[PDB]
């Protein structure tokens, strides 16, 4: 069986580290909910 | 406890305590991704949370009520992924999301790589609104992970 435990508040932080690119990808979504690249 | 905030989803069926995913509690409804829980019921200390709505293709599921998260990416501003990795603390990660281009429209996508136990962590806009969940995406040519910004429908 699964259970949940709190991890923190839902809040935006101004001292947040900024990372990650912004790629634009053509994908296809199947009936099971899995994404695939085209 | 049904307090608003972000929660880890843990299981004991395997070795030790293992984090299968992450979820969001808002307005008494717990929002996570389908592949995290596979629609199973959840325990919150002494209480129990039963699924209310779910969709496998959307990779979303809600507990104890309807999907409440209705904010969306304005498209332009950068967002923050409140990643709750397994065995690690929640930390906000600011990023400018990309675009998943499908036949049924465009959806934002953040190019951030985290353990699979981070599935379901919320993605926020500048106002603190949950604009989507993290954990459903693809692996690109160099092999890093890019997750869609998966948001449900209120009402």
């Amino acid at each position: 069986d699964m259970y949940i435990e709190r991890a923190g508040d839902i809040t935006w932080e101004k001292d947040a580290e900024v990372t990650g690119n912004s790629p634009r990808l053509d994908v296809a979504l199947d009936e099971s909910g899995d994404f695939s690249l085209v | 406890e049904t307090t608003d905030g972000v929660y880890r989803v843990m299981t004991r069926r395997l070795l030790g305590s293992t984090q299968v995913g992450v979820g969001v509690m808002q307005e008494g409804v717990f929002h996570t991704m389908w592949h995290v829980t596979k629609g199973a019921a959840l325990r919150s200390g002494e209480g129990r949370l039963d699924p209310y709505w779910g969709d496998v293709k959307q990779d979303l599921v809600s507990y104890c009520g309807p999907w409440k998260l209705d904010a969306a990416w304005d498209g332009l501003s950068e967002v923050q992924l409140l990643a709750v990795p397994p065995g690690e603390r929640a930390k906000n990660i600011q990023t400018l999301p990309g675009i998943f281009k499908t036949k049924d429209g465009d959806i934002g996508a953040v190019a951030l790589d985290y353990p699979a136990g981070t599935s379901g962590s919320p993605i926020l806009d500048k106002c603190g609104r949950v604009i989507g969940l993290y954990g459903n995406g693809v692996v690109i040519k160099n092999g890093s992970y890019v997750s869609a910004i998966t948001q449900g429908k209120r009402e």
